[PDB]
């Protein structure tokens, strides 16, 4: 039910954004906002969490934004290695995840 | 009385609850004789004794640190030096949420000491100049 981009893209050390919204039900405004950098072969990568801060690691290049209605994942300065599927979440301290459809970025 | 270690290897906030329990054992009086046999063998009451001096004199070193750190009344206070990212780089959240004490004391051990002149150098020898300055008029 979580809806995202299905694809967005970005020049070469640009600041590329994917929309994450869904449903009423499922508001972003009412939970947490984690965002993951996932090749789908590799295990995926945590770069956002908690809609605030980052990952341990992360460089400051991954930025994140929850509207009361989307949630807004940013990367500054694009990479070569930015270009692969990122998916985010919604959830609470005591419920489980709940993947969007994912966005697959283009440099 | 009960409790002592109870938050012993939980996050560093659960520990940071409950200090008062390891605040009122760390110093436990001399239990009364249930009952005659008041005096004893000098060798036996030898090694009580010094224990028992031991104790009053760590009790009385770390009040030493409280009161040259101007935190003589308190348990827990904040203090005007910034956190050198030598010591650590973690953050907050990996810190106080995500590891103990024991491996955080292990890893500022080093820095231990270097903290301490900074907490009784840089703010408090200041800070009674300061006010000695400010409240000279
Ligand atoms: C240490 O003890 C704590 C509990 O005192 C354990 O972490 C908690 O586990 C319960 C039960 O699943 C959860 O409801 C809490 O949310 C947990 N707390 C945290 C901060 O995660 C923990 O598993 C124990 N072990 C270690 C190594 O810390
Ligand atoms: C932090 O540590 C470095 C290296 O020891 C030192 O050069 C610097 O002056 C320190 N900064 C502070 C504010 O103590
Ligand atoms: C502390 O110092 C010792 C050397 O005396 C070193 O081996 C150790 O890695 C240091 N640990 C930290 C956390 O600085």
């Amino acid at each position: 039910v979580l809806t995202q981009s299905a694809s967005v893209s970005g020049s070469l050390g640009q600041s590329v954004t994917i929309s994450c919204t869904g449903p009423n039900s499922v508001c972003c405004s009412h939970k947490s906002i984690s965002w993951y950098q996932w090749p789908p072969g590799r295990a995926p990568t945590l770069i956002i969490y908690e809609d605030n801060e980052r990952a341990p690691g992360i460089s400051p290049r991954f930025s994140g934004y929850k509207s009361y209605w989307s949630a807004y994942l940013t990367i500054s300065d694009l990479r070569p290695e930015d270009e692969t599927t990122y998916y985010c979440c919604s959830y609470t301290h005591n419920s489980g995840c709940v993947f969007g459809t994912g966005t697959k970025v283009s440099v | 009385f009960l409790g002592f270690l109870g938050a012993a290897g939980s996050t560093m906030g659960a520990a940071s609850m409950t200090l008062t329990v390891q605040a009122r054992n760390l110093l436990s009086g001399i239990v009364q004789q249930q009952n005659q046999h008041l005096l004893q063998l000098t060798v036996w009451g030898i090694k009580q004794l010094q224990a028992r001096i031991l104790a009053v004199e760590r009790y009385l070193k770390d009040q030493q640190l409280l009161g040259i750190w101007g935190c003589s009344g308190k348990l827990i206070c904040c203090t005007t030096v910034p956190w050198n990212s030598s010591w650590s780089n973690r953050s907050l959240n990996d810190i106080w949420q995500n590891m103990t004490w024991m491996e955080w004391e292990r890893e500022i051990d080093n820095y231990t000491g270097l903290i301490y002149t900074l907490i009784e150098e840089s703010q408090n020898q200041q800070e009674k100049n300061e006010q000695e300055l400010l409240e000279l008029d």
